């Protein structure tokens, strides 16, 4: 029922630069959304659950903005170690859904 | 409640008898229409708004009511038409760890206009020095998270509230209610009323074959003598009951 | 806690395999949910099917994983996934997602297992 | 959206209305009786606008006035649908009717129509570019030597869109055939112009032999004769010539 897209597919900002990834849903999912980041050869970990609350063990730079249909993750700073792929999950209605997870968006940090 | 969902209902018949098993322990106190006669009623516009608020905050969903939910989360217009439904959801929206996933707007620059939604996550400035992205003193996040406490009374428990707004034009109607049917009785003097067409006569089987679009049947006297039953597609003859002068 | 996977090996097309997710240090409690996900070698994550660890298993499936896969709980610390008629595109890396809320579906996943790789060749 | 520059400019052809333009006014039943009614009816023996399509490409935008009578000599179902509205863009909500290979498409929405709307085995639909604010939608069963005659009457009274149809196998032939009311649309938008929709075969693009007629309704009085079955068989215009007035 709910189809979710993640854009842009590829991003590249300087180490002191800022990059934002927005997650859009076909219809409104209110507050139900999560952010996941995986390193190569490693399962992803939860970053921003409920689209605003920060996770445990994660730097404050990870955050969340927007609600309803459009959700944006703003990166205030990278340190050449956060270059990975970010996914967003709908976690709202999974009765008949092809995939709760959103599209892939890898981050490249040019140090 | 701050990011309340909005739904459109149209081109369908509304059955209100189902809303006892799906939503037990519900409160149907509402405004603008008699709750009982909603079954035989037609709605041209229907809006559905659903969210979860605390038990002490369920009373705030009323026209002309002020409060935390009303001013900053969901404001109802003074001339609100439509009804609200609220039922307890402790068995569903309560977690042993805590229902921390539901958030509401707590700090806001001004009271919300009726039927408005605010999803802003900017840091609220309650002092003089600008926050500049810092959430310290005099700079609080506008959204707080519900901490439902089922141990306390119903006022500290998750309440699921569904707000329905109509307009009741009942002329270009797109939402109505089942008008039911009556055990047809034939071959006797009968007071009939078909879709507002009240009359008296003897209802007999009709041999006429008027077309599918064709509904009624008129005579030379310009009076309805043939009718097709809305419940069952059948042809009936309306004949005035036997009469005559006595001498 | 760990959710190390099992049952991953080379499989012929049009066959069946048994992947086992085993919990360590905890049991499959009713109040908290478990789910199953897999990751293709080249693209992002996907959800196929999973069941709840409660008294009444609220089993939930994806649209593209409607009937090919079968998941069931065999013990309090052992859950298995069965797929049949495996095709060339079914190769991926399978993970055992651990949910945090039992809202009849995959909610926020706080914990994942190391995962296993399942591949197809002829 | 593809612009068509292969249009051949030509003044419209004309033909007599003869005895077409009759529909059942109400849903009541009368048999073997004569009734007179006052309603928007197509005047008898009027001159209607004739467009021929073959390299003749006639896709103009015609005013709606108080009503429109649509007929088309058809074979192989070249005519597909109609477009209704006032501004024919996203500024004002417009109307769309298309009978594709499967069903009929009914949509009222703030469409953004292509400059040259047409259709193209048929799997290429280029008639609009966007839809902004949609109100009502509907899907139903498809409506459908020259061997097909299709009559259509479109009206807009009291926010209702009435459609009258009749399928007939056979310029305009002489005869009589009343039109039944097909579907009523409780939409409530005002219509001042329209444009039909066609299908183009691609091989360039080849258009088959077909034509359509456009008539305009007027407030007149008719006397209609119902047979013993219950259907209309003959009608007499009450303002055409002094004999009919008598
Ligand atoms: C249409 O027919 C009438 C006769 O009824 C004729 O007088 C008129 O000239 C015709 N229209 C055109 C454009 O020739
Ligand atoms: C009818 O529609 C036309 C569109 O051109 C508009 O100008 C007019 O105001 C409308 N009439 C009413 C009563 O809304
Ligand atoms: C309808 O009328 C025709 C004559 O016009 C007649 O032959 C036919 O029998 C009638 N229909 C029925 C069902 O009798």
């Amino acid at each position: 029922d709910i189809v979710m897209t993640q854009t842009p597919a590829s991003v590249s900002e300087p180490v002191g630069g800022t990059v934002t990834i927005k997650c859009q849903a076909s219809e409104s999912i209110s507050n139900w959304l999560a952010w996941y980041q995986q390193k190569p050869g490693q399962p992803p970990k939860l970053l921003i659950y409920a689209a605003f609350t920060l996770a445990s063990g994660v730097p404050s730079r990870f955050k969340g903005s927007g609600s309803g249909t459009q959700f944006t993750l703003t990166i205030n700073g990278v340190e050449c170690a956060d270059a990975a792929t970010y996914y967003c999950q709908q976690t709202y209605s999974s009765r008949d859904v092809d995939n709760v997870f959103g599209g892939g968006t890898e981050v490249v940090v040019k140090g | 409640v701050y990011a309340w969902n909005r739904k459109r209902i149209s081109n369908c018949v509304a059955d209100y008898s189902v809303l006892y098993n799906l939503a037990p322990f519900f409160t149907f106190k509402c405004y603008g229409v008699s709750p009982t006669k909603l079954n035989d009623l037609c709605f041209t516009n229907v809006y559905a708004d659903s969210f979860v608020i605390r038990g002490d905050e369920v009373r705030q969903i009323a026209p002309g009511q002020t409060g935390n939910i009303a001013d900053y989360n969901y404001k109802l217009p003074d001339d609100f038409t439509g009804c609200v439904i609220a039922w307890n959801s402790n068995k569903l929206d309560s977690k042993v760890s805590g229902n921390y996933n539901y958030l509401y707007r707590l700090f806001r620059k001004s009271n919300l206009k009726p039927f408005e939604r605010d999803i802003s996550t900017e840091i609220y400035q309650a002092g003089n020095k600008p926050c500049n992205g810092v959430a310290g003193f005099n700079c609080y996040f506008p959204l707080r998270s519900y901490s439902f406490r089922p141990t306390y009374g119903v006022g500290h428990q998750p309440y699921r509230v569904v707000v329905l707004s109509f307009e009741l034009l009942h002329a270009p109607a797109t939402v109505c209610g089942p008008k039911k049917s009556t055990n047809l009785v034939k071959n006797k003097c009968v007071n009939f009323n078909f879709n507002g067409l009240k009359g008296t006569g003897v209802l007999t089987e009709s041999n006429k074959k008027f077309l599918p679009f064709q509904q009624f049947g008129r005579d030379i006297a310009d009076t309805t003598d043939a009718v097709r039953d809305p419940q069952t597609l059948e042809i009936l003859d309306i004949t005035p009951c036997s009469f005559g002068g006595v001498s | 806690q760990s959710l190390e996977e099992s049952g991953g090996d080379l499989v012929k097309p049009g066959a069946s395999l048994t992947l086992t997710c085993t919990a360590s240090g905890f049991s499959f409690s009713s109040g908290y949910d478990m789910c199953w996900v897999r990751q293709a070698p080249g693209k992002g994550l996907e959800w196929i099917a999973c069941i709840g660890t409660g008294s009444s298993g609220n089993i939930y499936y994806a649209s593209w994983a409607k009937g090919r896969f079968t998941i069931s709980k065999t013990s309090s610390t052992t859950v298995t996934l069965q797929m049949t008629s495996l095709t060339a595109a079914d190769t991926a890396t399978y993970f055992c997602a651990r949910d945090d809320a039992d809202y009849a579906g995959p909610d926020y996943f706080n914990l994942w297992g190391p995962g296993t790789l399942v591949t197809v060749s002829s | 959206c593809v612009n068509l520059t292969t249009r051949t400019q030509l003044p419209p052809a004309y033909t007599n209305s003869f005895t077409r333009g009759v529909y059942y006014p109400d849903k009541v039943f009368r048999s073997s009786v004569l009734h007179s009614t006052q309603d928007l009816f197509l005047p008898f023996f009027s001159n209607v606008t004739w467009f021929h399509v073959i390299k003749r490409f006639d896709n103009p935008v015609l005013p709606f006035n108080d009503g429109v009578y649509f007929a088309s000599i058809e074979k192989s179902n070249i005519i597909r649908g109609w477009i209704f509205g006032t501004t024919l863009d996203s500024k004002t909500q417009s109307l769309l009717i298309v009978n594709n290979a499967t069903n009929v498409v009914i949509k009222v929405c703030e469409f953004q129509f292509c400059n040259d709307p047409f259709l193209d085995m048929e799997s290429e639909f280029r008639v609009y570019s966007s839809a902004n604010n949609c109100t009502f939608e509907y899907v139903s069963q498809p409506f459908l030597n020259f061997k097909n005659l299709r009559e259509f009457v479109f009206k807009n009274i009291d926010g209702y869109f009435k459609i009258y149809s009749k399928h007939t196998p056979i310029d305009l032939p002489q005869g009589f055939s009343a039109l039944e009311p097909l579907v009523d649309l409780p939409i409530g938008i005002n219509i001042t112009r329209f444009q039909t929709l066609l299908a183009l075969h691609r091989s360039g693009w080849t258009a088959g032999a077909a034509a359509y007629y456009v008539g305009y309704l007027q407030p007149r009085t008719f006397l209609l004769k119902y047979n013993e079955n219950g259907t209309i068989t003959d009608a007499v215009d009450c303002a055409l010539d002094p004999l009919s007035e008598t």
